[PDB]
């Protein structure tokens, strides 16, 4: 509830659809897969 | 946090991903084709004694 450190510091977006970045790769059919690396984390590090 | 279009979006429990993908392709084939036939016959005759 107390949340310190001004959470997020007021920055509100990621990039568009960072979501398809994390998504997988197949070669020999040319389609996309499932997401598999989070790159939704922050780390707590606000990179601005 | 979930970002579509501009939009604030919430992924639910069940969903693993749900990303917009471009995906765009179209075919257009088009016909087009004619055929003309024309005959004509012309016969006279005449005789006289």
């Amino acid at each position: 509830e107390d949340s310190e450190r001004r959470p997020s510091c007021d920055i509100d977006k990621p990039p568009p659809n960072i979501e398809l970045t994390g998504n997988g790769y197949n070669e020999l059919t040319g389609q996309f897969r499932n997401r598999v690396i989070n790159t939704k984390s922050f780390g707590g590090q606000c990179r601005k | 946090p979930h970002y579509i279009l501009n939009t604030r979006f919430r992924k639910p429990y069940n969903v693993e991903s749900y990303t917009p993908q471009t995906q765009g392709k179209y075919e257009f084939i088009l016909k087009e084709y004619e055929s003309y036939s024309d005959f004509e016959r012309n016969v006279t005759e005449k005789m006289a004694s």
